[PDB]
C-alpha cells in the first residue's frame, strides 16, 4: 500500500 | 537538464514472414517525460500503436514501450521515430531483425 | 534474484495553465507493476495491473485512492515550494519524482529501506541507509534537511518502512506467490554476422525469460571475455517476458574459440553455446 509524504519541503 | 533517448526496435516474437507479431519501440533514459513516438511502415504513421504507461527508473529517467501490431514481410520496412527536447532532430531507428 | 521487494514510483509534472500537475503512482512488487494511480483518466483511482490484485476487497482501492488525493496534494504544493527555493519562473514544466519502500530478507524483517525524492530529475533528498540521515544533494535540499531533522521525519519514514511496508509486501507475497515465483527460463541462440576484413559480430541471444536478471557474458577459450562486448540494455518482450543481447567482434575463421555463457535462475544449468554451421 502506497503512503503519505506528511513532511512538507 | 535533458537526457536524450535510447531507442530499441524489435519485435516479440521471432520475425517469420508473413506470420503476425508484435513491433515494439522501447524508449529510456529519457527527461523531461514529454515525448513523442510515431511507428512508421514503408515512411508511413502506423495509426493504431499502442502506448503503455510511462513509468521510470531508479535513475530518475523515464522510460516507455510503444507497441503495434505488423506482419513481417520481405519487403516492408519498419521504424520508430521519435521527438524529444534533447534532440535537435527526431530520432529514427529502423527495425534490424538481426538485433 | 534476491530479496523480496516492494517499491512505489510516483511523480508530478507541473503543466502552467493546462490545470493541475499530473499525477502517476506505480506500485512494483519484485519489479512487478501490479497497482497504478493516473491523475489523468476518466475517474482517477488506483487499478490493478495483476491479475492476482483483483482478490482485494473495495475497501481497499478507496482507501488508497484517498491516500493518493492527499498525496496529489503533497505534490503539488512542494512543486510550487521548489519553484521557490530554486528561484524560477512560475510558467515552466517541471518534475517531482519520490521513490520509497522496502526489500525484505527471508527471515521476513526489513533488510533495507527507501525514500527519496529527484527534482527536475536530478536528486533532492534521500534517506539514507541507516534510515537515520539525510543526503542533501545541494543548498535548496539543506533547507528541507534542516527542517526535516527539526520535526523527526526519519522516525517516522523508519517506522513506516519497518513496520506497514513489510506487512503489506508480506500480505501481497501471499497472495500472488504463485505468479511472482515463477521462473521463464531464456532461450538462447548464436548469430552470425559478417562485419569488416577478417572480422565478424557474433550475437548471443537470451529471449523468454522471466523474471528479467540475468547475466551474459563471452568466453575466449574458456575465460571469461567482456572487453568490448556490446550489451543492450534486457527489454519487454510485451507479454512478460524479457529479451537481451551481448556481441563480440571475433576473427573470421576464429568463430570456435568462442562462447557465450547465459546465467538465469529459471536454469538447472548455465546456457554455454557457440555458432554452430551451417
Amino acid at each position: 500500500s502506497p503512503s503519505y509524504v506528511y513532511h512538507q519541503f | 537538464i535533458q537526457k536524450t533517448p535510447q531507442i530499441q526496435v524489435y519485435s516479440r516474437h521471432p520475425p517469420e514472414n508473413g506470420k503476425p507479431n508484435i513491433l515494439n519501440c522501447y524508449v529510456t533514459q529519457f527527461h523531461p517525460p514529454h515525448i513523442e513516438i510515431q511507428m512508421l511502415k514503408n515512411g508511413k504513421k502506423i495509426p493504431k500503436v499502442e502506448m503503455s504507461d510511462m513509468s521510470f527508473s531508479k535513475d530518475w529517467s523515464f522510460y516507455i514501450l510503444a507497441h503495434t501490431e505488423f506482419t513481417p514481410t520481405e519487403t516492408d520496412t519498419y521504424a520508430c521515430r521519435v521527438k524529444h527536447d534533447s534532440m535537435a532532430e527526431p530520432k529514427t531507428v529502423y527495425w534490424d531483425r538481426d538485433m | 534474484a534476491g530479496p523480496h521487494s516492494m517499491r512505489y514510483f510516483e511523480t508530478a509534472v507541473s503543466r502552467p495553465g493546462l490545470g493541475e500537475p499530473r499525477y502517476i503512482s506505480v506500485g512494483y512488487v519484485d519489479n512487478k507493476e501490479f497497482v497504478r494511480f493516473d491523475s489523468d483518466a476518466e475517474n482517477p483511482r488506483y487499478e490493478p495491473q495483476a491479475p492476482w490484485m483483483e482478490q482485494e476487497g473495495p475497501e481497499y482501492w478507496e482507501r488508497i485512492t484517498q491516500i493518493a488525493k492527499g498525496q496529489e496534494q503533497w505534490f503539488r504544493v512542494n512543486l510550487r515550494t521548489l519553484l521557490g527555493y530554486y528561484n524560477q519562473s512560475a510558467g515552466g514544466t517541471h518534475t517531482l519524482q519520490w521513490m520509497y519502500g522496502c526489500d525484505v530478507g527471508s527471515d521476513g524483517r526489513l533488510l533495507r529501506g527507501y525514500e527519496q525524492f529527484a527534482y527536475d530529475g536530478c536528486d533532492y533528498i534521500a534517506l539514507n541507509e541507516d534510515l537515520k540521515t539525510w543526503t542533501a544533494a545541494d543548498m535548496a535540499a539543506q533547507i528541507t534537511r534542516r527542517k526535516w531533522e527539526q520535526a523527526g521525519a526519519a522516525e517516522y519514514y523508519r517506522a513506516y518502512l519497518e513496520g506497514e511496508c513489510v506487512e503489506w509486501l508480506h500480505r501481497y507475497l501471499k497472495n500472488g506467490n504463485a505468479t511472482l515465483l515463477r521462473t521463464d527460463s531464456p532461450k538462447a541462440h548464436v548469430t552470425h554476422h559478417p562485419r569488416s576484413k577478417g572480422e565478424v559480430t557474433l550475437r548471443c541471444w537470451a529471449l523468454g525469460f522471466y523474471p528479467a536478471d540475468i547475466t551474459l557474458t563471452w568466453q575466449l577459450n574458456g575465460e571469461e571475455l567482456t572487453q568490448d562486448m556490446e550489451l543492450v540494455e534486457t527489454r519487454p518482450a510485451g507479454d512478460g517476458t524479457f529479451q537481451k543481447w551481448a556481441s563480440v567482434v571475433v576473427p573470421l575463421g576464429k568463430e570456435q574459440n568462442y562462447t557465450c555463457r547465459v546465467y538465469h535462475e529459471g536454469l538447472p544449468e548455465p546456457l554455454t553455446l557457440r555458432w554452430e554451421p551451417p
